[PDB]
DNA sequence: AGCAGCTGCACCT
DNA sequence: AGGTGCAGCTGCT
RNA sequence: CUAAGAAAUUCACGGCGGGCUUGAUGUCCGCGUCUACCUGGUUCACUGCCGUGUAGGCAG
């Protein structure tokens, strides 16, 4: 018995692309009819503040290339001037059915792993799993920068069975830390529900509301795009926002990596505190990979060794790869 | 060859998949051998048992859409291909390119049998429409009716009845429903007048239907060197490669039946036009015509200017 | 006798390219002003995600090729912000005389197929054939990853003989499973009317329109396109979704694969589900060929045993050639 | 008493 | 996301 | 009798870090817009009465 040639698993957790409006705290209740924040255009001087070269530090070619600063136009979003409250607002559905790959080869391999995620679930449920995810929903870390000295921040999240809302929760999103995973009641309601849905045994879609409190007409951080060339032909733009209908907005993507932030028990530290599930685990901001394959605690060897060798690993791995298996991807030669 | 007593309008004919390629040289719009095949099969098929036949086609392509992309490093384009099934060994298979399209066409069908005669010309017109909406036209599916509930029922119109300022105008009312697509016609007396005035410098004939369709820029003496029409290459027909032969001598034919030869594309050039720059409407209808005696199997448009 | 060294069906059951729309669920009666769903662009940053090769865990050179930055450039298509209804709307021509092929060299061996083909109808009709056709179409297959965690899909036939519609038939399909195959009377009058005009008996035209529920603002799949690659040029962009006029759609061979999900009949097992028919029944998720020519029960094999050597086989696998017949081909040597 | 197929291998730029 | 051939091969008789 | 006849692309993803664009300015001289017309084309389908009536008529 070996590994399927190829193999693939579709995600579950999908999010949407989370969309921006402003308005005034305490009117948050209200805020259905809260415009959009818009991103705009501005211009921006840029000086010289780069390491030189020290082929390049005579201080005549320094005085030169200050003398001479270039330009650019930048793509900026803002609240307005009388609004305090960013609005964030997306929809996530919790599918089920996890272990089933969308793609294989071999049968027996699959069958194998079908019956190892099936052991899995016997031994433990997902409640660990959604319990991560529901505390990743509770504290809003979807708000990336956006959330980083905000004032307060409250989630209201609301489980939406058929067109009108069967469940409401809210969340003082600054009091769940983003550093350790306490219990609360309706955390865990909200974590039993993320794990029904995530059995198969239920549909589940949530809509997701983010309240930060920031101050007026301060910066808002929407997704940010890919610019390849810059010329004169444009206006040597060399920043563009993500924009949905108008309208400052993040990748779905950006969501769902923050969502995922739930792995605790990569071998190097723990202080550092969560990062986001993937096969050797890393980490873009710190370019380095936790859960190096040299240590045996990557994906891939954790999982030919619980499918081909039987080799259960620790359940805070089996956590791991579990997690993994949610997050989908292709897995193959 | 054969003055059209009526033409019959198909009027707005959705297609799908259809084949762009048509020809080792060019790629855009089919070959106009296409639907001089699809009105003699509609002829065999419906035209036969009505005492009716049908001898041409008229063509203007309101609105073309290939399944094409260009590659972010180059000029060029390439075809947007499909997953054929796995082989018997389950491996893969083998990618041939093939150019599928999406089009909008009218045709103008002429009629010398019994027209009005033995038939009304509205059920005539129906149920050839009947017809044509089970078939397929140049490699694609005839794509059926949808929320166009307007552009349904034909126009039978007869050519010569009337007065001759009658003529002129219902054949003017039906260039009214032609209006946004642009008629296609064979210009061979252009080609061979811009071959003649280009054979000052070189003989040479396929370097002149290279010429006639390109932006040729000259210098200053930066200018183009410009066409007054869209001048376009057609695959012009079929020259044989072979003699004839007997339906039974060659292996794998279609039918052992039916004489068999080895051909090669005769390419000339075309021209879209606008409808209202014609003043009769029975000089876009394509025949094609064979010369059994040599290879010379012929798709032009006769009687034009 | 023997096989023509041509061999010719055109296809039946011609689908068009199923278009896409959204809106809001029951405004379904009102949706054909519906705006139909674009597609778009993003930009996503991932990190490195494969299995790396034995030689390359090297882990300075792991984090050497995570410090570099893996962007592409990717079609993305979504439902509305405050839409939670999908509409994918498609025509379905039936064109009858299922048997006669488009060509054939060998004369009496199209008369012997005519005549085989002829003594197969009059043995018993279409209707197995027929009424697993409208099953695929009762329950939504065509929706391909669309109907995955959907909430409640919903399938509107419309037969249209004339310029208006004939008759109308309205399907729960979620009820109606993607394993089995039921037996209900709305089904089966549909069952008629496909199998009539496979008869030739008619021209059958029909309009199915798909509504799923599936949240507001969520991601749809519509067609991918091939594009082959530029390998000594530029990066490309690393997906393309298939539009028809500003219009995300899915392929007409897409929705022509999912309607001929019918074969149950292969050897292999009968608890996987149907597979689309073709010879050598090969599907190309799984990868492997089921209806092998070791095993006497493809396609070819068995339409030499029927009309060459006249040993008819079971009525499935005569239900099995008679489909692949429908299904259309180019056979020969 | 062979036959036909069949799989597999190799070529090559 | 190759066609080809042919050497060898299996074989059971 | 159509370069005919046939076809599943697809699974997954964090683009963000940061910035002073500034100084200075005379828009201005001159000019013939005229001649001639039916708003009615039934153009206000109204107001009130007898009659249980919306059925039917009446009066200005």
């Amino acid at each position: 018995l070996s590994t399927a040639s190829v193999l693939a698993f579709e995600r579950k957790l999908d999010p949407s692309d989370a969309l921006m409006s402003a308005g005034a705290w305490a009117q948050r209740d209200a805020s259905q009819e809260w415009p959009a924040v818009t991103v705009r255009e501005k211009s921006v001087r840029g000086t010289i503040s780069n390491r030189l070269k020290t082929k390049d530090r005579d201080p005549a070619k320094l005085d030169a290339s200050i003398q001479s600063p270039n330009l650019q136009t930048v793509d900026v979003a803002n609240l307005p001037s009388d609004a305090d409250t960013l609005k964030v607002r997306f929809t996530l559905r919790v599918l089920g059915g996890a272990g089933t790959p969308s793609a294989c080869n071999d049968a027996a391999y699959r069958d194998k792993l079908l019956q190892t995620v099936a052991t899995y679930v016997n031994e433990q449920g997902f409640a660990e799993l959604a319990r991560r995810y529901a505390h990743n929903l509770a504290n809003a870390r979807f708000l990336w920068r956006n959330r980083v000295g905000a004032e307060a921040v409250e989630v209201r999240i609301n489980h939406i069975r058929q067109g009108e809302v069967a469940r409401t929760w809210r969340f003082d999103a600054l009091a769940i830390g983003l550093r350790d995973f306490k219990a609360d009641a309706e955390l865990d309601a909200l974590a039993e529900l993320i794990a029904s849905g995530l059995s198969g045994s239920g549909h589940v879609l949530l809509e997701v509301v983010a309240f930060a409190r920031i101050g007026d007409g301060q910066e808002v951080f929407p997704s940010q795009e890919l610019i390849l060339d810059k010329g004169d032909k444009k206006g040597q733009k060399s920043k563009t926002l993500y924009s949905v209908r108008d309208a400052a907005a993040i990748h779905s993507q950006k969501i769902g990596n923050a969502l995922r932030t739930i792995d605790t028990w990569y071998p190097d530290e723990d202080g550092l505190g969560p990062i986001a599930v993937e096969p050797y685990g890393s980490v873009t901001s710190q370019g380095k990979a936790y859960r190096q394959p040299k240590q045996k605690l990557d994906f891939y060897t954790l999982l030919d060794n619980w499918v081909l060798r039987d080799e259960a690993p620790a359940v805070e791995q089996q956590h791991y790869v579990i997690a993994n298996l949610i997050r989908g991807g292709v897995f193959g030669e | 060859v054969t003055d059209p007593e009526a033409l019959l309008l198909l009027p707005r004919l959705s297609i799908q998949n259809a084949n762009a390629i048509s020809s080792p040289l060019t790629w855009g719009f089919p070959s106009p051998g296409a639907f001089t095949g699809f009105v003699h099969a509609l002829q065999r098929r419906v035209g036969i048992s009505l005492d009716i036949e049908l001898d041409g086609v008229g063509i203007v392509c309101h609105r073309f859409e290939a399944q094409i992309s260009q590659p972010a490093g180059k000029r060029t384009k390439v075809f947007n291909l499909t997953r054929n099934p796995l082989n018997r060994d389950g491996s893969t298979a083998a990618i041939v390119e093939e150019g599928r399209a999406h089009l909008e066409v009218s045709l103008l069908l002429g009629v010398h049998g019994d027209g009005l005669d033995d038939h009304p010309a509205q059920e005539i017109a129906r149920q050839v429409q009947e017809q044509a909406g089970a078939m397929r036209l140049a490699g694609g599916s005839i794509l059926p009716w949808c929320n166009e509930r307007f552009p349904a029922p034909n126009a039978e119109l007869l050519m010569l009845g009337g007065s001759d300022e009658q003529r002129r105008k219902n054949q003017r009312r039906l260039t009214r429903r032609l209006l946004p697509g642009f008629a296609l016609v064979s210009r061979e007396a252009l080609l061979q007048q811009h071959l003649e005035t280009l054979r000052t410098t070189l003989p040479e004939a396929t370097t002149l239907d290279a010429l006639l369709d390109l932006c040729r820029i000259n210098f200053e003496p930066w200018q183009v060197r410009d066409k007054p029409g869209w001048l376009v290459p057609i695959p012009a027909g079929y020259n044989a490669l072979s003699p004839l032969y007997l339906p039974g001598e060659v292996r794998n034919a279609r039918d052992r039946e039916t004489p068999l030869r080895f051909v090669e594309n005769l390419f000339g050039l075309g021209e879209w036009l606008s409808p209202h720059r014609v003043a009769a409407l029975s000089d876009l209808l394509w025949y094609h015509h064979a010369e059994p005696d040599k290879g010379l199997y012929r798709w032009s448009t006769p009687r034009f200017v």
